[PDB]
């Protein structure tokens, strides 16, 4: 993911450069986070940028010649604050105060005229600003469009849908086209679709008289791209997370990897023991910290004391690891206190506990006790709702007389705020009710593929090895250990069309099912071997190839890859990825790793407590 | 809050108006009984109505908030999901001769014997084990 | 300044007058103190102890020294501290003084006797006179004026205990710094400490002092102080960033200033010494 820092930074610090003279830069506050992941301060100071302002707080000056702004254009209030801030420079201003506009890789008609239409952005310098796939980790490319999930399922806006796809041309334009494009989804097969016609302006650029024509060839390195939609799974995004880097997500947030506690220090994978912390399990990771802590005193506070520099050496140039090692071990040992304040107040367990025993299908009705106990301690208002819904969306439809028990802790919960809440959960499609004519899983062959249908877990818990007792906090051997034995499904949808071996293992459940292994252990390309659970799950299947003479050459390449010669390949969530997913996908992501480098592409990534909180931040 | 300030009448307009269930309001109470800890308040849930709530979560909110003396009063009651919890109990609240006592009552000659090795040679408790053991591992 | 020397004690205080004044300067030595001519007396009986009549008559002085002989008896006294620094007999026995002086273009006392007349001459007159202050208050001074390197540590050491525990971390670091403490003992304390911007200065001030032959030092140190400095900057870079409700809550001009005196300080150094590093 880090290979497209370069290209992000190419292209903000170019528009920079066309800047002449001194100039003052204003950033949108929705898009510093993501610009901060790819630039310092620094970095666009040394391009002659003075003072950092922003537009929503209206800050403006007359300090310097030059007035840049970067923002989004897929909503007015920015082209509203830039102008409003250009016509107070103006009036203030004793120089040229000359202004430039940095947009979106496509900048907007609407954007531009309603630019124009504030009579002072006559001489206005606009120009396109294509930043994409921002490299928040070096496993993950984000489109950091934090507000898609809410969007593309309250409203159904499909901007991050468009956006999506054409980011994704933006990467696959350079790097070979995706000689399949394969998917799940209502959103995902848009963008499946999508990313063919995209190849076909390529082409009728030509033929519109406008760009050259490109040749579009299948790419040499990359094997394919995958699609999943959020409708398809709306379980697992209601499981809180048992690893280290959740337990960061679910108590405070995680954002920019920035974060709130202090902006001196950054925790990504770069770091020494994030690296090796951030996928422990929660019971785990607090001795994981006590060995760091042990390690760590004996070569930090101790070994190199008397030494000689013949011996001394090897600590001195390891001293700075140690010191940055020892301030991070104790934000870590602030982290770790953070959830001991869950596990010996029976708070974090006892969230556990109601969805281990959901997710094995135990009835719903008997863990509502643990919910209720929740509520009463004033737990975080997430980590209540994410139980007062699972239970629903497992099950697949409940009867409204226990709905109603479960319904009355959200609004005890919430307070007066709740009914934003259930009508955010309505609409996002992640709570079920047996009384709603939208209450119908999908059968077998049951005319399925449609946006009224959901996912019936209660079969897929057979069809697929959805509940895992094997799992190893310590030392996992399945993606279910994220969770402690949940096995998301979000993520097997994905596994199995990754690897022939994976569909093989998974579908390997119930009695019933297991009789298929010998035909899932055939799925070595598209969906092969897997269509009773495709069918099963919600919305239509995509699977298309790349067409042309070279589109057989490029794919006998792409199937021969080896630990010498690995190929890439791209899994896309659409309307937002979770930190489980993003866990779980390294973990499979690993065991492939000898043969193939597999990367997680997002829209945005999604807190734990941004889903469930989105009745509080849009209440704000 | 309201239980908290001492508005217990408003906390019960309010678990009323909008059905909050027993169990709910039972584990608000203690909470906000701990934070003022009011020994009294919080025995008229756990003791005198014998609330169906876990000993585990119960006792967090008590002896982790100070107050092993409070403990001692619910400890002996523990009988009704797990007779054992009430030697455990009483040895995490330092209680070491209550805990002999309940190893008394449930006739359990093994907890007994921890709480006599736990007393050592130091005859100031060890005194108070022996007379309790006399009623322990004779009938 | 001026000094008034005579029999049962000497008389100082302050003389701020400036320059131009109304009139008298009336506050000249208008908090002067009396000091009682402690041990100045020489036992060898009674009459030698009563110091009838016969004192000193007039007292020799140079900069911050007082040297007198009373009854036989010699003291020379410190006006830093007020303390005796010099206590001998006379020379001659028999012989008493009829009084002291100085040559100031000498800086040296004469004492006269019925038979004899002394020289007093100091061995190091600047350093003799440094030195009660160096080990005393002067800590820092005496990293540069002491020729000990023992004695330069034992001073930083009184200074940086101090400072540190009134909460001067950063003073601290410039004192530690110009010592020859060892480099982990003071990062150790700057870390549990948490003053990153102590932790940085320390060897900041040593790199200044440590010269050219030291500079294998910078180079095998050179990735600690690269890391310190990267990772303020990073702060101060991140935080114009990150968003308006940051930028509002942490003064933007104060962290332009910061990162400015940060980057110019290691930029400059590290081209000086490019072709070590």
């Amino acid at each position: 993911a880090e290979q497209v820092r370069d290209k992000a930074r190419k292209d903000l610090l170019h528009l920079l450069e066309g800047v002449r003279g001194k100039k003052n830069l204003v950033i949108e506050k929705d898009l510093a986070g993501p610009l901060g992941v790819i630039v310092k301060a620094s970095t666009l100071r040394d391009y002659g940028v003075d003072n950092f302002f922003f537009l929503e707080n209206k800050n403006t000056g007359t300090s310097q010649r030059n007035i840049v702004f970067i923002a989004r254009g897929e909503s007015v209030r920015n082209a509203h604050a830039i102008a409003a801030q250009i016509k107070r420079i103006q009036r203030e201003s004793q120089t040229s105060h000359d202004f430039h506009i940095f947009w979106v890789p496509r900048r907007t008609l609407f954007s531009d005229k309603v630019l124009e239409e504030a009579g002072v952005l006559g001489d206005a310098n606009i120009s396109e600003l294509p930043l994409y796939f921002f490299p928040l980790e070096r496993d993950v490319l984000s489109l950091e469009l934090n507000d898609s999930f809410r969007d593309l399922y309250l409203a159904k806006d499909p901007t991050p849908v468009f956006l999506l796809s054409r980011a994704l041309m933006g990467i696959q334009k350079k790097h070979g086209l995706f000689p399949r494009i394969i998917g799940k989804g209502e959103n995902a097969k848009r963008v499946a679709d999508l990313l063919s016609r995209m190849r076909q302006e390529l082409l009728a650029g030509e033929e519109a008289g406008e760009s050259d024509r490109a040749g579009l060839s299948p790419s040499t390195t990359i094997e394919s791209v995958i699609i999943i939609d959020r409708e398809v799974d709306f379980v697992t995004p209601l499981l809180t997370q048992l690893t280290y880097e959740g337990l960061i997500d679910e108590y405070f947030g995680i954002q920019n990897n920035q974060t709130d506690v202090k902006r001196k220090i950054q925790l990504d994978g770069s770091d020494s023991l994030y690296s090796q912390l951030r996928d422990a399990n929660f019971a785990i990771v607090g001795s994981l910290l006590n060995t760091v802590a042990r390690r760590l005193k004996s070569d930090y506070e101790s070994r190199h004391n008397t030494k000689t520099t013949a011996e001394l050496k090897e600590f001195v140039k390891k001293l700075p690891g140690y010191q940055a090692e020892q301030q991070s071990l104790k934000i870590h040992s602030n982290i770790a206190e953070e959830i001991i304040n869950y596990t010996r107040t029976e708070i974090f367990n006892k969230l556990l506990e109601v969805q281990q025993n959901l997710a094995a299908g135990a009835d719903p009705s008997s863990q509502f006790d643990s919910i209720e106990e929740l509520v009463a301690r004033d737990t975080p208002l997430p980590q209540v709702l994410r139980l007062l819904c699972l239970y629903s969306c497992i099950s697949g439809g409940i009867k409204t007389k226990e709905l109603d028990h479960f319904r009355r802790l959200v609004l005890q919960g919430y307070g007066h705020q709740h009914l934003l809440t259930l009508h955010n959960l309505e609409r996002l499609q992640m709570f079920l009710s047996k009384s709603s004519p939208l209450a119908s899983m999908i059968t077998m062959s049951g005319s399925s593929g449609g946006p009224d249908q959901k996912t019936n877990y209660t079969y897929l818990r057979k069809q697929l090895r959805l509940i895992v007792d094997e799992v190893n906090e310590q030392d996992p051997n399945d993606i279910a250990y994220v969770y402690s034995g949940y096995a998301p499904l979000s993520i097997r949808l994905v596994q199995c069309v990754l690897q022939k071996q994976y569909l093989l293992s998974i579908t390997k459940g119930s009695g019933t099912v297991i009789a298929a292994g010998p035909v899932a252990g055939g799925g070595a390309q598209g969906w092969k071997g897997f269509e009773e659970i495709v069918k099963h799950a919600r919305g239509p299947t995509f699977d298309e190839i790349q067409k042309g003479e070279d589109k057989a050459v490029k794919a006998r390449a792409l199937l021969s890859g080896s630990s010498g010669d690995k190929k890439t390949v791209f899994v896309v969530f659409v309307g937002g990825i979770t930190f489980t997913e993003i866990a779980a996908l390294r973990f499979i992501a690993k065991q492939e790793e000898a043969r193939r480098n597999i990367v997680i592409c997002t829209t945005s990534i999604i807190n734990g407590n941004r889903m469930m909180n989105a009745a509080i931040e849009t209440a704000t | 809050k309201l239980i908290k300030l001492g508005y217990h009448g408003r906390a019960k307009k309010i678990q009323s108006e909008f059905k909050v269930p027993e169990r709910v309001a039972w584990w608000i109470r203690l909470q906000a009984l701990v934070a003022k800890r009011d020994w009294n308040e919080i025995e008229e849930i756990s003791r005198q109505r014998k609330s169906p709530i876990g000993w585990e979560p119960f006792f967090n909110q008590v002896l982790q908030a100070g107050n092993p003396r409070l403990a001692a009063t619910f400890i002996p009651k523990c009988t009704n999901l797990e007779p054992g919890q009430t030697i455990t109990m009483y040895e995490k609240c330092g209680m070491r001769v209550k805990a002999a006592e309940e190893a008394v009552r449930l006739k359990d000659t093994e907890a007994w014997n921890r709480l006599l090795e736990a007393a050592g040679r130091n005859t100031a408790e060890g005194r108070e084990i022996e007379r309790l053991g006399a009623t322990v591992f004779k009938k | 300044a001026f000094a008034w020397l005579s029999s049962h004690g000497v008389y100082h205080g302050k003389l701020l007058l400036k320059g131009p004044l109304s009139e008298l300067g009336a506050k000249v030595f208008a908090e002067a103190k009396l000091l009682p001519r402690a041990q100045l007396a020489n036992p060898e009986g009674a009459s030698r102890r009563q110091l009838s009549t016969e004192y000193v008559d007039a007292v020799a002085l140079t900069q911050w020294h007082i040297v007198s002989l009373v009854a036989g008896r010699v003291v020379i006294a410190n006006r830093l501290t007020g303390s005796i620094i010099y206590d001998q007999t006379i020379l001659n026995p028999g012989q008493k003084a009829v009084g002291l002086c100085v040559d100031q273009q000498k800086s040296t006392f004469w004492l006269f006797t019925p038979q004899e007349i002394f020289e007093i001459v100091p061995r190091d007159e600047d350093r003799d006179i440094w030195k009660i202050m160096l080990q005393l208050q002067q800590f820092d001074a005496a990293l540069q004026y002491a020729h000990t390197p023992a004695e330069k540590d034992a001073v930083a050491i009184a200074s940086g205990d101090h400072l540190v525990s009134k909460g001067q971390f950063l003073e601290a670091a410039a004192v530690y710094g110009k010592s020859s403490k060892p480099f982990e003992e003071v990062a150790l304390t700057f870390i549990d400490n948490e003053q990153p911007d102590a932790l940085r200065k320390y060897l900041l001030t040593k790199l200044g002092t440590y010269k050219k032959s030291a500079v294998m030092q910078r180079v095998m140190i050179a990735t600690w102080l690269i890391e310190v400095f990267m990772a303020k900057l990073n702060s101060l870079d991140d935080t114009i960033i990150t968003g308006a409700e940051l930028s509002e809550t942490l003064n933007p001009n104060q962290t332009k200033e910061q990162l400015e005196a940060v980057r110019a300080e290691f930029q400059d150094f590290i081209n000086k010494h490019k072709g070590d590093l």
